[PDB]
RNA sequence: GCUUGAGUCUCGUAGAGGGGGGUAGAAUUCCAGGUGUAGCGGUGAAAUGCGUAGAGAUCUGGAGGAAUACCGGUGGCGAAGGCGGCCCCCUGGACGAAGACUGACGCUCAGGUGCGAAAGCGUGGGGAGCAAACAGGAUUAGAUACCCUGGUAGUCCACGCCGUAAACGAUGUCGACUUGGAGGUUGUGCCCUUGAGGCGUGGCUUCCGGAGCUAACGCGUUAAGUCGACCGCCUGGGGAGUA
RNA sequence: AAUAUG
């Protein structure tokens, strides 16, 4: 299988949902197949340059083991989230902690 | 690819000769030893030797003059590509008779002098000058 | 590139003994599985036209150790050209 | 970017950005045309610097 | 070695206004100057290193 | 029959390889609105133009299409054309490493077939800059040019067509051999590893050069050296790559 | 700046 590193940003202000995001997130990937072997909640951090005028967002990053499918509906899902911005995923990793 | 290794041998002799390398190095086959006796018998080349069997590789030891390469030039004479035959009523030679020809006769590989009293012709093969 | 499990599974298959891999059988086979998945590749798209260089190579070159078998023996060159399914 | 000189800063006497590339890297863009024009400038320049 | 998320060294080979350091002056050698440069575009990309400020 | 050629498997490396789709910063202009007031713009020198009907200027937002600064290199990759934001999906090839197998399956190829920048054409979209055409103002003996202000087709996209370029290293392709230096670029084994190190070995590539070759200029282990295999093409200039 | 012909 393929080895994906994931991070998306989400909203400063919405992070008493977050929790609530963080696990319906990683349930519905880990659920079809899915294996964490590094999720982080970066809590808040100022932007080295403010998105469109908004400060302070939530950096969330993810190493998984996925199928092409959970990716892409994960995707499609951070393309409809509107309260999400800017996101990537990335190659194999295999595997790390902490360095944030 | 490697169309001609017997045209290849020579040229590898006179590049040898230009660079003066005396050892030099190649794949062995049964009529490139008869043409190395014949380079032998006529005494411009000083011995081949021969190991392998899986790989061959003839390493033929060319001779020198005193401040000379003792190879004056050396070309194929009937190319690969197009055979051509001479028979016993006239056969070619180099330099008026003082170098040789390597000619490829019915009783096997011989030098045009010697050819010329056996009387026979042939498939020349190359000038060694 | 073709799958793993895919070339350990046809060595096996279309090969005699264990590592036959050399052997023409499999390399005929192993091609076409290459040019057959390739199929709808170029079934989408159409343009791609240096990726339709690397569908020719493999192309003329099963073709060509094809006449090699051909040349050698008829028998299995045919029994071969109707259990892959090619060639009119 | 800008200047943000120490408390003695006298009659705003710029020491960084007098060191800064200033209107070099304004000149490089501006100049006129650009799509063709660089092909015969490679390797020329780099050709001289040899000792 | 080359992440992006190394944004504490990235630092090093930026300029006030956060342009490029280049391979002459860092002390690397041309395939990690090319991992680098592709590294400082993503967290440049993420907003954790700036593109540029201005 | 055999294995060094060639082809192929296993494990990797590097990379603007290709298409397809989504998505970003950054920059210009327009559009709408705020503050602010006689110049602005443009030139070797000026005028046409724009501006008190509030411009240029400045500030805030929006709209729209393009192109990817920086790093980027006398770097990379690709048959050639050519390809520089980000990410994914599909997907091409070269090279190394050890090890394995097939066993001449090769090399070249007229006819034939495919690909092939820019311009241009067909149909329907899109059009911020720029820019043939074309207009006007300058220059000038003349200026339908250079110069300057505007500004349409086009430049953009989809799907088709055109098959041409100094499509050039002005080097046909393939293979063997023949003194080198100083580099660049990229894999990998050996070693006291103390090092952004040391001793090696392969591919590609740049500059300078030996014999040699060449009419000279220069080329020169990547040959325009020394040889073989095959294919193309040439026979005064102009008339003509025209009838 | 700008400068034509023998």
């Amino acid at each position: 299988m393929r080895h994906y590193e994931i991070v998306f940003m989400v909203h400063p202000d919405q992070s008493e949902q977050v929790p609530g995001m963080i696990e319906r997130y990683t349930a519905a990937i880990t659920g079809a197949e899915g294996k964490i072997h590094r999720l982080e909640d970066w809590g808040r951090r100022q932007l080295a340059y403010p998105i469109n005028k908004l400060h302070k967002a939530h950096y969330v990053l993810m190493n998984v083991e996925a199928p092409q499918e959970v990716i892409d509906e994960l995707e499609t899902t951070f393309r409809f989230n509107d309260a999400v911005i800017r996101s990537m995923v990335m190659r194999t990793k295999h595997a790390v902690t902490e360095a944030s | 690819s490697m169309q001609d290794p017997i045209a290849d041998m020579l040229t590898r002799i006179r590049n040898g000769q230009a660079a003066n390398k005396a050892a030099v190095t190649m794949p062995s086959s049964k009529l490139k030893v008869a043409i190395a006796n014949v380079l032998k018998e006529e005494g411009f080349i000083e011995d081949f030797k021969v190991e392998g069997d899986t790989k061959p590789e003839l390493e033929l030891t060319l001779k020198y003059f005193q401040g000379k390469a003792v190879v004056e030039s050396i070309q194929r004479v009937s190319r690969p590509g197009l055979r051509i035959y001479k028979r016993k009523d006239e056969l070619p030679k180099v330099m008026a008779g003082l170098g040789i020809a390597v000619v490829s006769t019915s009783k096997g590989v011989m030098t045009d002098r010697a050819a010329r009293q056996a009387g026979l012709g042939g498939e020349i093969i190359c000038y060694v000058a | 590139s073709l799958s793993t499990e895919a070339t350990a599974k046809i060595v096996s298959e279309f090969g005699r003994d264990a590592n036959d891999t050399g052997s023409t059988e499999v390399q005929v086979a192993l091609l076409t599985a290459q040019i057959n998945h390739l199929q709808g590749h170029f079934a989408e798209h159409k343009k791609d036209h240096h990726s339709r260089r690397g569908l020719l190579r493999m192309v003329s070159q099963r073709r060509k150790l094809l006449d090699y078998l051909k040349r050698k023996d008829v028998a299995r060159y045919t029994q071969l050209i109707e259990r892959l399914g090619l060639r009119r | 970017i800008k200047v943000r000189e120490n408390e003695p800063f006298d009659v705003a006497l710029r020491r960084f950005k007098r060191s800064c590339e200033k209107a070099g890297v304004l000149a490089e863009v501006r100049r006129r045309e650009f799509y063709e024009k660089p092909t015969t400038e490679r390797k020329r320049a780099k050709a001289s610097a040899v000792k | 070695e080359i992440d992006y998320k190394d944004i504490a060294t990235l630092k090093n080979y930026i300029t006030e206004s956060g342009k490029i350091v280049p391979s002459r002056i860092t002390g690397t050698r041309a395939k990690y100057q090319r991992q680098l440069a592709r590294a400082i575009k993503r967290a440049r990309y993420l907003s954790l290193l700036p593109y540029t400020d201005r």
